[PDB]
């Protein structure tokens, strides 16, 4: 069981390859697609406000 | 030979989001990508009371990409793949200026900051609509906290500018982003719209320490501004640095080598305590690793495996056989755990000691001086395997005898009973091999206890024999040594 400390010593090499690890995984590019979900979205329409029909003569 | 240099600042970091947009066709209703980019900025600020002037880069990792897409049709609003930045999203911001620590960040034995955390807010975009309701992104926001300094380098077009690399996590705060006027609400996070709020910049301050490695070969006359960077420095020539450590051995001690021999040396007994730099501390034992695998030691170890798992299913006479098995003995002591005083122990302790007073100057090279030593120290060994006290003895260059323990006179050898024996029965290192064991029990006449430990290579015995000053013993011992030499 004294096993363990031993281990530990000899293996914290892994420490900074760890540290490796995670301060160049975060430099490489990764990006999470969020989706846009089965239902589609859309908006009304470009509208414009104006004045109506005007009867003229 | 190299002495340390704290260099530790009160900094402001200033930089700004950079932008970028690209337009899909039609009439002007949909976008194609609203993304992050690098982004570069300059500044002044008085600090100490002289006016330092900084250069900052900020650029993102970790993107998402939202969407919205009104359809197909040739005016409905959207943007094909918006981005966001939230959890997952790290934003680095290269750092420099134009002080004296800066000039001294070549070679660095330490380097860490404190810095305190910021909240990035969202500005209002109105997307470019000709006509109607104008659609309004607003809100969004995130946190900046610090988490590790490391080195890097500005690629800026005049000159490369080594510099100070803050990668700053991410927290995603109140404001929920929302694409209004459209059917994008209580989203959060801080989309790459219009990060920067419309602010001249973003403003960190904190602490940064480091502590530089600036040469010396002299103790009164301590160098600034380091110039002797990787343009300035070359391969330093293999036959140099072998002369160089062949070299170091005029100052080997002979007893205190074997007090050293005879400790445990693992990974972290070794390869700590190495006056080196950030860059060669944080994978020195991987990088030594690398180069042991492939040495011709180590793939010797490879090709005995590999033949003896391929036998297992393909079912001067005697010095060629002896040669032989000396090179497997060689190898079996190299893999296994010898109870003796083990060559390899005496080949780790002069390693140790040789390159515990040499210094990492921006190439590691311990690679190619540890694998190299492994293959090389102590060229011509001896093995050894008692039996009915008629001890076999061989050498890695052929040379073989066979001669009692109670007295050292030898005998006819036996080649094929030799062989039988050395598979299973343990190796025993000669260190003290037959011809100088014969000298000491001629001149010293010696016991049968201590001729028993003696061809044991039992450690307590040898260093009895040792501080005795036996001249026997200490002659032997320091060609041992000598053999050491790459």
């Amino acid at each position: 069981a004294s096993l363990i400390y031993r281990q530990l010593l000899t293996n914290s090499y892994s420490v900074d390859l760890y540290d490796e690890i995670e301060q160049i995984g975060s430099g490489k590019t990764q990006n999470v697609t969020i989706n846009p979900g089965p239902f589609a979205q859309t908006r009304y329409a470009p509208v414009n406000w104006d004045h109506g029909e005007i009867n003229d003569s | 030979l190299w002495k340390e240099m704290q260099y530790n600042r009160d900094i402001i970091i200033r930089f700004k989001f950079g932008n970028s947009i690209v337009k899909m066709g039609g009439l002007g209703y949909k976008w194609s990508e609203i993304s992050y980019k690098a982004a570069n900025y300059q500044y002044n600020y008085l600090r100490d009371g002289e006016q330092v002037t900084a250069h900052t880069t900020c650029s993102v990792n970790g993107v998402n990409n939202f969407s919205y897409n009104g359809g197909f049709l040739p005016t409905d609003f959207g943007i094909s793949r918006y981005e966001v930045i939230k959890e997952n999203s790290y934003v680095y911001v290269d750092y420099w200026d134009d002080s004296k620590a800066f000039r001294n960040i070549v070679y660095v034995r330490s380097l860490a900051a404190n810095l305190n955390s910021v909240r990035c807010t969202g500005g209002s975009y109105h997307f470019s609509l000709p006509v109607g309701a104008w659609p309004v992104i607003n809100g969004g926001a995130v946190s900046l906290h610090f988490a590790g300094v490391t080195l890097s380098t500005q690629f800026t077009d005049f000159v490369s500018l080594n510099s100070l690399r803050f990668r700053f996590s991410l927290t995603v705060d109140e404001p929920p982003f929302s694409i209004l006027r459209t059917r994008t609400v209580n989203l959060y996070g801080l989309p790459a719209a219009n990060p920067n709020n419309g602010n001249e910049y973003y403003e960190i301050s904190g602490r940064f320490s480091l502590i530089s490695l600036v040469p010396t070969n002299d103790d009164y006359q301590t160098p600034i501004m380091n110039s002797v960077t990787v343009r300035q420095d070359l391969e330093r020539q293999l036959t140099n640095l072998r002369e160089e450590f062949n070299s170091l051995s005029q100052e080997i001690a002979m007893a205190q080598l074997i007090d050293l021999a005879l400790l445990p040396l693992d990974m972290f007994s070794m390869f700590s305590g190495i006056k080196s730099t950030i860059d060669l501390t944080k994978s020195m034992a991987t990088s030594v690793m690398k180069k042991f695998r492939k040495s011709k030691l180590a793939t010797s170890i490879s090709e005995m495996t590999n033949s003896l798992s391929d036998a297992a299913s393909s079912a001067n006479d005697i010095s060629t056989q002896t040669s032989t098995i000396g090179k497997k003995l060689r190898l079996k002591e190299m893999i296994t755990q010898t109870e003796g005083m083990s060559f390899d122990d005496i080949s780790a302790a002069v390693l140790k000691t040789k390159i515990d007073m040499s210094t990492q100057i921006g190439k590691n090279t311990l690679p190619d001086i540890v694998t190299e030593a492994s293959e090389k120290f102590i060229p011509k060994r001896s093995y050894r395997i008692l039996k009915d006290d008629e001890v076999m003895e061989i050498n890695t260059e052929g040379k073989f005898f066979a001669y009692k323990i109670n007295t050292f006179d030898e005998v006819p050898f036996d080649v094929n009973k030799f062989a039988e024996l050395v598979t299973d029965s343990p190796v025993i290192s000669a260190i003290i091999d037959f011809k100088t064991l014969k000298n000491l029990n001629d001149n010293y006449g010696i016991t049968r206890t201590e001729a028993l430990n003696l061809i044991k290579s039992n450690p307590n015995m040898l260093r009895n024999f040792i501080n005795q000053n036996n001249p026997i013993i200490r002659n032997r011992i320091e060609q041992l040594i000598l053999q050491c030499k790459l």
